[PDB]
């Protein structure tokens, strides 16, 4: 870089710079699926797993209150 | 002489009590070996598919962590920050998949190759908004920036307040150029505030909003402020104002009346105090200027440099085995000697 | 008849050696079963109960980071922005609670129906406060914000340098209105940048801080610049500034001096040269605008479409029985053999 | 010898009752070796699976125990791509915290007072993602110098004061509007109210916005029309009705067509306010309206929730063996077998 | 939406948005409460639910030094 | 703190504000490395430690692309 005093109006010039500008938008689209789970019909009453489908299952609907699209 | 007869008979007599004796000891340890049996086939096989259920119902849980990463990664971003993401994290965009709509984008070869070089940039200037949930799939869009122009000259200019004095009376001009300016096709950019453009490297990323479109000719301001070709923008004041303007490269002080301003460096205080008026000063001529007792730091100050390992992680598994071969051992002299009982029995029914 | 009752001497002498011999056997077979219970009861069960204690510890864990989801996720995002949070996140308050709270607020039936409709931006232009740790309970405020004004007529005003020439000399005027106006009762609050603005469907979210209030009458300036009720805020230059300034809905140019300013497409490229001059264009007239070599996307730019699914997660449960038909036989059918020889040895003394 | 042809039967009966009780033993040992067999084999195999599958999800538990700092800051450097927002708890620790600041170029008391708002430290810092070599992951955090703390600071707000004269109106309004924070030999200004953010007495500013102004800018807040400063004030000739908030009150402007008044949210209006310019406190109301646009003065405070999760319970039930039944029984087995054959050791050598 | 090009100015206005406007702020407090968990004593050596939590222990220390209290 | 209207300006100063002004800064660097694993070879195939290391590794390989060095 290069840096110049200019005495004449107390400031300074400071170049070598290289532009990068924003011109556009470019957009993807995603879809994650969750995979599919066998039913584990092996437990006593609450299976560990079953839970967790359930906890990612009240996840998925309040995330769907903040959704894009109404 | 026919006693002798009778003795053996008393004999075999008590030899058929023998026989009944080791019977009803046969007899108990078959009971005992039913428990055994019984034990172990219900009480103990029944402890180790419970243990088996549960192993299996952990492995699918945490299996379902590792095989829904992506998934569960991005419910979790959406969810802290209300369906909006600051930058493009790597969860809502693989760098394989940033690369491959890079390379679609619709520019020159060398603004895609810029792109790809600071995919960090693209990220963070880029930004993903959750579209929907529908049953159990996440719908999402990634918006990135299109960098279209690049490589044009820029810089910076920062400014301090010029006072002049005629016997305690005071004239202060202050450029109001301050700021970014970057080249472009038919006009140059100006970004009033040194926040509103980011600096990597040589390479300054610029919010377009900020931008505003000035005549070329504002260059001019450069070489000769009191320029008459271009309406130069300098503001006017009666009072003189001490303070430092940080550049790039160096800093600007501007001293004035009962102010002592100097440079300084670390370990030792102060190396120069300053003229009243406008100094500018380098990175590499001091480390710090002071305005009266305030301490104005020209760089960043390095401070300490932590390296911290995390705790080693070692295997539980101490495995069980049976000790089969002597065992066995047991096993196959028991079955010889039984066999040994039916034939010495074979030898003594003809030996009659 | 004496010598045969001396074989009966011999063979009873070799019979109860191999009644002996099985004794020996069946004491060899006791020394097995006992050793095999020693095992089964302590080397194995211990190490079932064992592995029973890791079971119970790990569901301990999993089912931990399951019953305090909400409470260990709170925690992540305070700390993780030191304090305070970006957005009312889901885990700071379900959105059962934000309806709960934005039917409470003190405002009309609309506007609590609008909050309720874009419960996003609610929790957004919201935030979240840690106020306290105590022991074991994390105590923090959620920020909502109050839309007391809500659908009164808005708009934006986009403007881009209009330059006339005589004599190849060049006389610029260029609005300086540009940016949010929002109509307000009894005024007009005008935003003066652009991002200050948040569009979700046809309602314009505006930060607060940025508004400045105007009078009505800058809507005069839409009709007459030069009308003087309103002194209309815009500024004169004498440069020539080329460029395009993006509309929603399309986009201004000015070309002027040296610079070929061109309509083109995404694919094909260039496809027509705009006049000199101030020209306007439509989204639906071309897809990018051009100076020189830069060009300008008019509206985002639609690009890839992806699919991912997450790998089945599957079962690993595989019990265990005993193939208890074909032992219990071998079981009681010994039973039966102890009792029937025992008779046997009954009637042998019975003869006697 | 009536007796010897007996006896002889009575010999063969003997040698059929043991050969008989020998097939016994002989299908007592085959049950038992397929018992041993499962147990060596298939239920020791079975326990040692589970000892396998449980020592990996011991092994997994810990990973992302002994590692989560580094875990979560691979989340935060993955969620923002490269650059934390705020210097977060796993970024730099509370203790690494203070320890950096006890080294930074200031006095004790600065020390001391940076020390105090550690928090707003984090947050005006933030973290860079520098590199990823192999395993390791290298970042910078970057922390703020506040050289000058306990100033004076104030703010300034305004609202346009309207006079008219025969129809006509002339408007003067302050254009001060804002923070001012006083300094070593002069006084910063920031324009815009989001620039400084209040914790508690204290308020933190954005040095990037500060403008350095003269100090007798303070002048306008005792006579406007001083000559001593040209105090920045617009004027205009339209009538603005509007309401701006301060810290403890707000400023009202009625004007013309507009029904302000100030109300509480429980009930309604209380008090009509007349045309021109009133000041009202936090204390006077709750609630300042124009037309039909109401204005809350204070925060209104909502619910107040208090969640606590579902308990985690252990679920370890060992299993152990009856032993004391069974082991009594083996022990009498091994005595029923050597005083059978203690008793035919008596018979065979009664033969003398 | 309308976005009509206005000659004479070279500029463009855009109507047919509808305003929403911030007017105060609605407060809501919360008491997050962690739930209780049974010791487990067949321990050995360390537990892993103990690790847990003392890793939630440490976890909440640091971040009181962040509340707003002061 | 205390908030005075001026009548004659139609404004209010509220005074008793104290100040924190960014002077400079200051910075730390931190290196954080990943405990050390044992093989875990007793395992059918995928094991889960073994599963947990190569997603950290691709998250630290995924990590890498917005390193600073680059
Ligand atoms: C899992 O099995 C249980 C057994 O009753 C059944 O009720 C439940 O519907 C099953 N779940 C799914 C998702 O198939
Ligand atoms: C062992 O299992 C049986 C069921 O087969 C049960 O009745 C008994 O109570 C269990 N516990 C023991 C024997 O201690
Ligand atoms: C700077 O510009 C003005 C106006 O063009 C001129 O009067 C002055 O002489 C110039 N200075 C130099 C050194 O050319
Ligand atoms: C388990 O078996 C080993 C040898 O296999 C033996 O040394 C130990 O004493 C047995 N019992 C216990 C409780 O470890
Ligand atoms: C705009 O204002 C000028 C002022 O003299 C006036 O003459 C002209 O007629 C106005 N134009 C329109 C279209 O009203
Ligand atoms: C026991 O194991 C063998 C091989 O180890 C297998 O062939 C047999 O089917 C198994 N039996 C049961 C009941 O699991
Ligand atoms: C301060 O106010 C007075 C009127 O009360 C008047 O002299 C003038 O407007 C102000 N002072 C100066 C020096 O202008
Ligand atoms: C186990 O938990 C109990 C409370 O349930 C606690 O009081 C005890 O101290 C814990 N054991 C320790 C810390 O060794
Ligand atoms: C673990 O062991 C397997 C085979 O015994 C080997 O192929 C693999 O590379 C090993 N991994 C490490 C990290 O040692």
């Amino acid at each position: 870089l290069k840096e110049s005093y200019l005495e004449e109006s107390c400031s300074t010039i400071t170049e070598g710079y290289l532009s990068v500008l924003r011109t556009g938008w470019y957009t993807n689209v995603f879809t994650l699926e969750v995979g599919d789970v066998e039913n584990l019909t092996c437990t006593d009453g609450p299976s560990l797993i079953k839970t967790e489908l359930d906890l990612t299952k009240s996840a998925l609907r309040e995330l769907k209150t903040v959704s894009a699209d109404q | 002489l026919e006693s002798e007869v009778n003795a053996i008979k008393g004999a075999l007599k008590t030899t058929n009590e023998a026989v009944s004796t080791l019977g009803n000891g046969v007899r108990v340890l078959a009971t005992a070996v039913r428990e055994l049996k019984e034990f172990v086939s219900k009480n103990l096989t029944s402890a180790i598919n419970k243990n088996k259920c549960d192993i299996a119902d952990l492995k699918m849980a945490v299996s379902f962590s590792q095989f829904n990463r992506r998934f569960l990664n991005v419910v979790r971003q959406f969810s802290d920050n209300a369906g909006i993401t600051p930058a493009i994290s790597l969860d809502l965009m693989t760098d394989a998949e940033l690369a491959r709509a890079v390379s679609y984008m619709p520019t020159s070869a060398g603004q895609i190759k810029l792109m790809l070089e600071n995919r960090a940039m693209v990220r963070r200037k880029g930004f993903g908004i959750l579209i929907g949930v529908y049953g159990s799939s996440v719908i999402y869009m990634v918006q990135l920036p299109i960098f279209g122009v690049i490589d044009t000259p820029c810089w910076i200019i920062k400014a301090a307040p010029s006072c002049s004095e005629k016997d305690g009376n005071y004239a202060c001009l202050l450029r109001e150029d301050q700021g970014w300016y970057c080249k472009n096709a038919g006009s140059t950019v100006y970004y009033p505030n040194e926040k509103d453009c980011e600096t990597r490297g040589d390479h300054v990323f610029c919010d377009t909003a900020a931008g505003i479109n000035v005549a070329e000719q504002s260059r001019e301001c450069n070489i000769n402020i009191s320029t008459t070709n271009y309406p130069c923008k300098v503001s006017t004041g009666r009072h003189p104002i001490s303070m430092v303007a940080l550049s790039p490269l160096g800093a600007l002080v501007a001293c004035y009346k009962g102010v002592s301003c100097s440079i300084g460096s670390n370990r030792v205080g102060i190396i120069k105090q300053l003229p009243k008026g406008c100094s500018y000063i380098t990175n590499q001529d001091a480390d710090t200027v002071t305005i009266d007792n305030t301490v104005y730091q020209l760089s960043k100050v390095e401070g300490e440099q932590h390296v911290i390992k995390g705790r080693p992680v070692s295997s539980s598994f101490d495995p069980i085995r049976f000790p089969e071969d002597q065992f066995n051992v047991a096993l196959d002299q028991v079955f010889e000697s039984i066999e040994n009982s039916q034939a010495l029995v074979d030898q003594s029914n003809k030996i009659l």
